[PDB]
């Protein structure tokens, strides 16, 4: 009779017909991820092309109940879910011009080509082979024209195409009731209606500016040292008191810096707690993998797998005949159905990626009995940060010894624990200032802070002022240096690594003084420990219905981002960090001194 | 082919049996028969696989 009741069985009846057509949409791109045959092409589209029409005219139908009358948080938090408009609130042209830019910008990322000039006979692609010479190759002047070649050529032809796309996406975001499109990025963390738990759209920067200040201390030291080892590297490129030339940074845009383990190593005598050869000479198959990684969730408390997800999963490579998108991806098909489509091979690190994509599982399998709507993580920061939790713990000594991989006679030292704490610092504390510079210059264009002629100053400069990294030459307006990574040429929100990163060591630290650890975090393990599961599915069967602070308050015991648990992580290279920086200067200038 | 009754004005009496296919009206405005906003057929679909 009132609006809450026809909000209930409006629900009802879209959460069936939701199931049953994503089920249907979700199994046709199975079927064409793990086949990519033509009849599975068009019937993965005709399945997606239902599923978008349905949410379409269900979204059309649901836009009629006003949200201000309805005070049940359950129904509230659906029905937003639901009424979103996305690019339909413009008119049809502008709509067809946007959606015609994001393909025209997937098709030039994709298929975009850049080689040697005088030899072009043949020429080389991004995806195979640039990522190789940027992140392998030793050489200056090779890495220099490699870089600065397709950075040109994809800058040069993606310009007018973001100034396009900046621009449709205000407007976008602005007929849907929001600041700009980087506010409508940052709805994904708002919460409302809920008293003490309450977070606003406009306190992510602040928050996210707190956590950063604690962190440049400590990043500054890994950025001293790193430029040491690159000077040992190149000897006359890089000044002491400067930054780091862009191109040495070991991936394509800097995002990783993962690989410099080889130059940046601190005991390079002492070997690593690889245990492939214990897995090759023992005969694990990719079974017996995912059959432990279950012995470790059935250790700490979680369900198991079900009986489904061991029949319909592919998880060995299924052959030349056949083929398949080798991506490791963890699919909630629903009506009960979770599946892992992984090209598994014999390796410590498909093990730790085994585990991680375990943990999506586990999580979407926790959230299964919930509306369909809210079958998703409380943020896009939980759902990566609960397989990393489970990647950090399988990697340790501990776990590694407790299921025969690693001798019982190993000794750990503390050169090796440098090793993998450094080790971890080049992926997890390298990625930080990257992410949030690149997200606080796409909010500030969004915003309309940074001028339209103005654009590659305000990001160099920002590269110069917070990451620490100069660029070669100077670039005028005439390039898109930003939209090279593939994250923001395809409409993709980045603060999601940065919110994960922090989440990640806030649930070992929660999960590490639940299982009663007593010594560094870095060789915690949660297995055995059932508190320590039961504190974790607290906060894992919710999914979409709480607040991501009432989930995190469920874990941490508290209900803002902290920055703690990931400097108490690295204490000890912090330690080793300072000993080792007396020569040198941590810091840097802003000035142009290495190039 | 193997529906269930989702939704009712009232709840069953023990060992009772319901096969009207009456639209089910959730609104303030009469249905008419015909499939609408606020007006859903009651029996749905057990679409197994
Ligand atoms: C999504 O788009 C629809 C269609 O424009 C919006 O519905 C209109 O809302 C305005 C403002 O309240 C009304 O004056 C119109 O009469 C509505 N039209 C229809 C057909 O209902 C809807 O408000 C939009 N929702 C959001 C969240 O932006
Ligand atoms: C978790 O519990 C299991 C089961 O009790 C432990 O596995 C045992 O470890 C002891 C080590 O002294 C062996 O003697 C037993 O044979 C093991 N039993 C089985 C069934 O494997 C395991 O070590 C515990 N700890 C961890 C970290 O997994
Ligand atoms: C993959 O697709 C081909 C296309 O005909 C089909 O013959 C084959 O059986 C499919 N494989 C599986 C495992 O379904
Ligand atoms: C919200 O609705 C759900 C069912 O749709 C119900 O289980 C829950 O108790 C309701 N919450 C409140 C606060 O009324
Ligand atoms: C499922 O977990 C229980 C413990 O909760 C265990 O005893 C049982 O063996 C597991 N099932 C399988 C098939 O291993
Ligand atoms: C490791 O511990 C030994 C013994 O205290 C000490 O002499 C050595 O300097 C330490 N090394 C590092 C890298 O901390």
């Amino acid at each position: 009779s009132t609006i809450e009741e026809q909000a209930k069985t409006f629900l009802d009846k879209f959460n069936h017909e939701a199931e049953d057509l994503f089920y249907q949409s979700s199994l046709a791109s199975w079927n064409y991820n793990t086949n990519i045959t033509e009849e599975n092409v068009q019937n993965m589209n005709n399945a997606g092309d239902k599923w978008s029409a349905f949410l379409k005219e269900q979204s059309t139908l649901a836009q009629m109940y006003p949200l201000q009358e309805i005070q049940n948080l359950t129904v509230k938090l659906q029905l937003q879910a639901l009424q979103q408009n996305g690019s339909s609130v413009l008119s049809e042209d502008k709509s067809k011009r946007l959606n015609t830019i994001l393909n025209t910008m997937s098709t030039i990322y994709s298929t975009g080509k850049v080689c040697n000039p005088d030899n072009p006979q043949e020429c080389l692609l991004l995806e195979p082979g640039l990522n190789e010479i940027m992140a392998n190759s030793l050489d200056y002047n090779e890495r220099l024209w490699a870089w600065e070649s397709w950075r040109s050529e994809v800058g040069k032809q993606l310009r007018p195409l973001y100034e396009e796309y900046v621009v449709l996406k205000n407007e976008m975001a602005r007929a849907n009731h929001y600041e700009d499109y980087g506010d409508y990025w940052r709805g994904d963390y708002e919460v409302n209606g809920v008293d003490g738990y309450d977070y606003s759209r406009g306190q992510l920067i602040e928050d996210v500016e707190h956590t950063f200040e604690e962190i440049k201390p400590l990043y500054e030291h890994l950025h001293a040292y790193v430029r040491a080892k690159l000077m040992n590297a190149y000897p006359s490129y890089i000044s002491p008191i400067g930054c780091l030339p862009a191109h040495l940074l070991g991936d394509m845009w800097g995002r990783f810096w993962t690989n410099l383990y080889s130059l940046t190593v601190p005991f390079g005598q002492k070997p690593n707690i690889d245990v492939t050869d214990a897995m090759v000479d023992q005969a694990w198959d990719a079974q017996r993998i995912f059959k432990e990684a279950e012995k470790f969730f059935v250790s700490v408390g979680l369900p198991n797998m079900t009986q489904g997800f061991w029949e319909n999963s592919m998880l060995t490579d299924p052959g030349n005949v056949q083929k398949a998108v080798c991506h490791p991806t963890a699919w909630d098909l629903g009506k009960g159905d979770f599946r892992i489509l992984m090209c598994t091979k014999v390796t410590m690190d498909d093990f730790l990626t085994a585990h991680h994509e375990m943990g999506h599982i586990q999580y979407d399998m926790a959230y299964a009995a919930q509306p369909f709507l809210l079958r998703n993580g409380a943020n896009e920061g939980f759902h990566e940060a609960v397989g990393e939790i489970m990647s950090l713990s399988a990697a340790t000594p501990k776990h590694l010894k407790s299921i025969g991989l690693l001798s019982p006679d190993f000794q750990e030292d503390n050169e090796t624990e440098i090793n993998f704490l450094l080790k971890q610092a080049l992926t997890i504390v390298g990625t930080l200032p990257f992410t949030y510079m690149l997200e606080k210059w796409r909010w500030m264009v969004f915003k309309g802070e940074i001028p339209k002629d103005q654009w590659m100053k305000k990001w160099w400069e920002m590269k110069r002022e917070i990451v620490g990294v100069v660029e070669p030459v100077p670039h005028d307006e005439t390039y898109c240096d930003p939209a090279s990574l593939f994250h923001v040429s395809n409409d993709y929100s980045f603060i999601r690594y940065y919110t994960r990163t922090l989440y990640q060591f806030q649930f070992q630290e929660a999960l590490c003084q639940a299982a009663k650890h007593e010594g560094p975090l870095h060789k915690c393990d949660i297995s055995n420990s059932t508190e320590a599961g039961q504190k974790l599915f607290n906060m894992l069967r919710l999914g979409k219905s709480e607040p991501w602070t009432l989930a995190l308050e469920n874990v941490v015991g508290a209900k803002n981002m902290n920055v703690r648990p990931l400097l108490n992580y690295f204490e000890p290279l912090f330690t080793w960090l300072k000993d080792q920086n007396k020569n040198s200067f941590v810091g840097w200038s802003t000035d142009w001194s290495p190039y | 082919n193997y529906l269930y009754r989702l939704f009712r004005k009232s709840k069953l009496k023990p060992f009772e049996r319901d096969i009207s296919t009456e639209i089910y009206q959730a609104g303030n405005k009469p249905c008419n028969g015909v499939a609408g906003p606020n007006c859903y057929s009651p029996l749905q679909s057990y679409g197994f696989r």
